[PDB]
């Protein structure tokens, strides 16, 4: 999924092997917060969340508990006293294209920062100037999705 | 003052009362509640602070007028006097047999 | 219809504090990316601050820690507050508004901040004596800070003005030349007057020119 | 952070001709690039953005190309009014850098300076300072030469020399040369002159005034 | 909060009678107001405070009655010198709040103004622009009505007129009409005329000059 | 005997900040009731704030969170500091002692608080040339802010002087007409010197008028 | 910031009662061993306060 519309899968009623993800070679970026990485093979948790979505390389690094920046304010903010494992790797040999692949997109205008653990999927007409943008886009009327390229 | 002033402009009488608490014994209290008198029954008594569970009856012991309660050998309250009526009750523990 | 006006630039000490305001119209700035933008004089622009849609601000590395851009929402209005200015801060700042922090379609006009321990002086206005056409021009010299603004008649004379650009002297003071060139039906009719505004100190001189 | 370096420093080209700006990137910023344009004592102005897209209000002269590290400004068709500089921003990688910035030149024809001498007025003379401003008054190339004669002296780095930007109108200079003297030190000499030397020239013009007139 | 209201706006007495002015309360604010005097370009004075008790200093002819919402000042002989702007002002209620203000105006007799006309300077008229200046001096009542002739110009608005405030001497205007015009349109003209229509004049006055002279 | 003089007027941009001072004889402001009370061009009076004797400061609804009245004690000083000025705020503005903010028999001369974005422009003053009496005067013209004072012969002439009101241009300076009625006798004779003083752009004209 | 204060981020195993490690050598924090060498999930054990 994209970063603005990022997909959520609810783990549960299962037994979750977690040392065949830390110890695959693939994962550019493995950072457990709340926990050990290798105490996670020995904890219950109630249920596990999985959110899943494609952003930039540089943008990695905002996908940290208090970190801010675009993808944290308007598009996936993570709590505080966040107690998880971010896991991050290279997808440059499947989504992108030669022509461009513009079916990944990010929110670039808000009015205010996402809530920790909030999705956003409106894509309505983004009034930045506060004149009677009755729902046409055009000057100080700004669609609120940029792709990535 | 005037009679004929609008209110804002009108006398109002106030008093502050402020309840301070130092640790001298306290003797500013509410009203004590108090409800009726039942008898030859298994009650849960609270008379001036002492609580139990009993049945109180009509005693022949005559207090002295300045004693409240009454013990028995082993430091239990068998006999109390009512602060209301002045009258003696001899507290009975509420029944109990092996079955 | 945007346009941003900035405000609060002057002359302050090294080490001092200095509130520069951005009043916009055409938008809000409380929903809207705005950055401040700075020049050295004689350089190249450099990126000074932003603040985001969503309120987050963002510093220059020579800037952080000194700087605090933010805005007041029910004035429209940004500002950005200025402390501990070392000497590479003499810098003309522009608020511009931003597509999220990407490329910046309206500027602002643009105000000085000049760091320097040096006091404010108001200029000295001299009239240069003129001899088909002829030039007369008055010299605005021994002032500081910059600038000085020159117009000629309460601005109704445009054409043929040449305010040049003020020099530093060996003195540490600046000086102008403002001259006009005017055909000879007019030159002995018509005294010309240059209006010398120096807004730092706060003076104007509308000096003269005669034959 | 990304250094970016842009070129020429200075461009000179005769109007209607085609102009290509380069700039380049340390790194690769795709095309995350917008171009300005500041006109002097004036705002930059947004031209291009994603290094493609021209803003609205622009002219359809400029265009641009160009992907990675290498980029191109094209301007078809030079006219007068574009005496600016020019500056590339990147903005994909974190910090916002700017170009240095391109300065771009029309080159006309060759116009002679008209020559202006003015003496120091008596109010300023009276203050202990005396400015003799010899003023030269559209004219190009830039490239001019002002000796000071002081019934003939050989007059050394006592002046200060300031040039106006190139005109938008006629693309022609003006500049202002100012001799600052002592009133003591200026009035043991009768007979000031400037000596322009230029392309547009011949002979080099010598306006001079007296003292005592 | 209370809004303090005046009657009347402006009160035209003659010198000698009682004046009688009113202030109204939105609430009842008791005994708790009071009255102050402002002449033109100088601070209040305090006349009177608890709506009838005189400040020391102020002259036996000032006083005041009235509770509650209605109050009045009563000016028991008008003399030259109360010619300002009073103000009745509440403090009973939290906000301090003032009335509008009545403005006293004496009545004299009537008098005839002396009228004189300046033509522009010349240190002025090389500068562009020209003011004529047409002055009525000593003159009620304040109605006056200047019109301006340019060899038999209908001038329309082109003008701006400054009235005095009525003198404490002897409770006479002073007018000053300014004529604006450019240097090449004031030019094209001779004769330049001031014409004067007030009650006290039997013809209206016209006071002329030339360019030439 | 009781004094109280106004200072730190002056022409202000909007969002700016000033600081007023009030400065007393005959009583001491540490123990007074003081006010702050404000007029509007041509409009009524309109109470600012007031600091009581104890020292609780009060503010009305339309200045409360941008103003703050104080004194200081050891000097018999009375401040008022002005911050976030909007344009409504352009007004004559008085210290008063008060009797328990009830009434307020002592006022001070007042200071003029312009709030607008123009700059300050010091005027031009032109003689009037005159024709039993003869007036004479100068035109005072092109200047802002308000006010200039006009004086006569280093004011020794009061009698006769009427210094007009100044009306508001379409440019949006001022202009006031100065004039004196003088007989024949000695106008031939004296030379009349008009003193313009325009404090906010610090500048003096003793300009004569002659025949 | 003062990064003069150390503290030990990453160990083994617990330490005993008043024992003192002052050893730096890279931590294994995965499957593949160091081998002295920094590298994936091969970690500094001493972070020092900020
Ligand atoms: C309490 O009141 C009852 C009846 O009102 C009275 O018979 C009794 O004596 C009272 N007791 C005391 C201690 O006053």
């Amino acid at each position: 999924a994209s970063v603005y519309a990022w997909n959520r899968k609810r783990i549960s009623n299962c037994v979750a092997d977690y040392s065949v993800l830390y110890n695959s070679a693939s994962f550019s970026t493995f950072k457990c917060y709340g926990v050990s990485p290798t105490k996670l093979n020995d904890l219950c948790f109630t249920n596990v969340y999985a959110d899943s979505f494609v952003i930039r390389g540089d943008e990695v690094r905002q996908i940290a508990p208090g970190q801010t920046g675009k993808i944290a304010d308007y598009n996936y903010k993570l709590p505080d006293d966040f107690t998880g494992c971010v896991i991050a790797w290279n997808s440059n040999n499947l989504d992108s294209k030669v022509g461009g692949n513009y079916n990944y997109l990010y929110r670039l205008f808000r009015k205010s920062n996402l809530k920790p653990f909030e999705r956003d999927i409106s894509t309505e007409i983004y009034q930045a100037g506060s004149t009677p943008c009755n729902g046409v886009e055009g000057f100080n009327c700004y669609f609120p999705l940029q792709s990535y390229g | 003052f005037q009679p004929t002033y609008g209110v804002g402009y009108q006398p109002y009488r106030v008093v502050v009362l402020s309840f301070e608490l130092l640790h001298a014994p306290a003797t500013v209290c509410g009203p004590k509640k108090s409800t009726n008198l039942v008898k030859n029954k298994c009650v849960n008594f609270n008379f001036n602070g002492l609580t139990g569970t009993g049945v109180l009856t009509e005693s022949n012991k005559k207090f002295l007028p300045f004693q409240q309660f009454g013990r028995d050998i082993a430091d239990t309250t068998d006999a109390v006097r009512d602060p209301q009526t002045l009258e003696i009750l001899d507290i009975t523990p509420c029944s109990f047999g092996g079955v | 219809e945007v346009q941003l006006v900035e405000s609060g630039g002057g002359l302050v000490q090294p080490g001092g504090s200095l509130r520069l305001s951005c009043a916009a119209s055409g938008f809000t700035v409380s929903s809207n990316y705005m950055s401040w933008v700075r020049q050295a004089p004689g350089k190249g622009l450099e990126w000074v601050s932003v603040i985001y849609s969503g309120g987050s601000t963002y510093y220059a590395d020579s800037v952080k820690g000194r700087f605090t851009i933010s805005r007041h929402n029910s004035k429209n209005t940004l500002y950005l507050q200025m402390n501990s200015l070392r000497a590479e801060d003499t810098a003309v700042y522009y608020c511009a508004r931003g597509y999220g922090d990407y490329y910046f379609d309206y500027w602002g006009q643009g105000t000085l901040v000049t760091v320097s321990s040096a006091s404010t002086k108001g200029p000295s206005v001299f009239p240069l004596a003129p001899s088909g056409t002829a030039a007369l021009g008055c010299l605005v010299k021994d002032y500081f800070p910059e600038p000085v603004t020159v117009s000629w008649n309460s601005g109704a004379l445009t054409s043929g003005v040449h305010t040049f650009p003020a020099v530093l002297q060996s003195s540490g003071l600046y000086s102008l030349s403002s001259v006009v060139t005017v055909p000879s039906s007019s030159l002995g009719t018509q005294t010309y007057i240059c209006n010398v505004n120096h807004k730092p100190s706060n003076t104007k001189v509308d000096k003269k020119v005669e034959p | 952070d990304v250094v970016m370096t842009q070129s020429p420093a200075t461009l000179s080209l005769s109007p209607g001709e085609k102009a290509t700006l380069s700039c380049r990137a340390s790194q690769s910023v795709s095309s995350y690039l917008a171009w300005y344009q500041q006109k002097p004592g004036q705002p930059p102005k947004l031209l291009i953005y994603w290094a493609s897209t021209r803003e609205s209000g622009v002219p359809d002269r400029f265009s641009g190309s160009g992907s990675g590290t290498d980029f191109t400004l094209t301007i078809s068709s030079l006219q007068a009014e574009d005496v600016a500089v020019y500056y590339c921003q990147q903005y994909g990688s974190s910090p916002l850098t700017f170009g240095g910035g391109t300065k771009v030149e029309i080159k006309r024809t060759v116009a002679a300076p008209s020559v202006f001498i003015f003496p120091p007025s008596d109010e300023q003379l009276k203050s202990g300072t005396a400015s003799v401003v010899c003023l030269l008054n559209n004219f190009y190339p830039r490239e001019a030469k002002v000796q000071w004669k002081v019934d003939n002296a050989l007059q050394s780095g006592n002046s200060q020399e300031s040039v106006t930007e190139q005109d938008s109108k006629d693309s022609t200079y003006s500049l202002s040369s100012t001799l600052t003297l002592s009133k003591a030190d200026y009035e043991k000499h009768k007979v000031y002159a400037c000596e322009v030397t230029h392309q547009g020239l011949s002979s080099p013009v010598t306006k001079s005034f007296n003292r005592g007139e």
